[PDB]
């Protein structure tokens, strides 16, 4: 029943492989339901051809941003933003799929995955999801990041969609 | 925000 969405990676044109994400539908369906939607591009937006504008290694890569591609953009399938659905799950591990956001209720399309275990954002960023299956993708993008998380290459969404 |  929780939906399963991938993204097929690219860095500067080349593909990397398929990363895929379970949506914890079950616990923040607002939340869940915004990210397969633009996974899928039905409502007419969504990640395809976007790319991850901040990546900071042992941390996280941040991305989503369809609109200004700077984290200053993007948006929900309900308008520019949507509160903070719950605070059910915590952030774990790597892996954890979270909101990025500009404070509380500010939820629009931008993301981040976690590549550390951040508990330090819990409370303050509702997390909806997890990578089922492509963690070393993930962590292989970390290489094309920095400190501050500017990235050394154009990494992509060439493709995403739902597989269940 | 962010995280930054």
């Amino acid at each position: 029943v929780n939906p399963t969405v991938f993204f097929d990676i690219a860095v500067d044109g080349e593909p990397l492989g398929r990363v895929s994400f379970e949506l914890f539908a079950d616990k923040v369906p607002k939340t869940a339901e915004n990210f397969r939607a633009l996974s899928t591009g039905e409502k007419g937006f969504g990640y395809k051809g976007s790319c991850f504008h901040r990546i900071i290694p042992g941390f996280m890569c941040q991305g989503g941003d369809f609109t200004r591609h700077n984290g200053t953009g993007g948006k929900s399938i309900y308008g520019e933003k949507f509160e903070d659905e719950n605070f059910i799950l915590k952030h774990t591990g790597p892996g954890i799929l979270s909101m990025a956001n500009a404070g509380p209720n500010t939820n629009g399309s931008q993301f981040f995955i976690c590549t550390a275990k951040t508990e330090w954002l819990d409370g303050k960023h509702v997390v909806f999801g997890k990578v089922k299956e492509g963690m070393n993708i993930v962590e292989a993008m970390e290489r094309f990041g920095s400190r501050n998380g500017k990235t050394s290459k154009k990494i992509t969404i060439a493709d995403c969609g739902q597989l269940e | 925000a962010x995280p930054f």
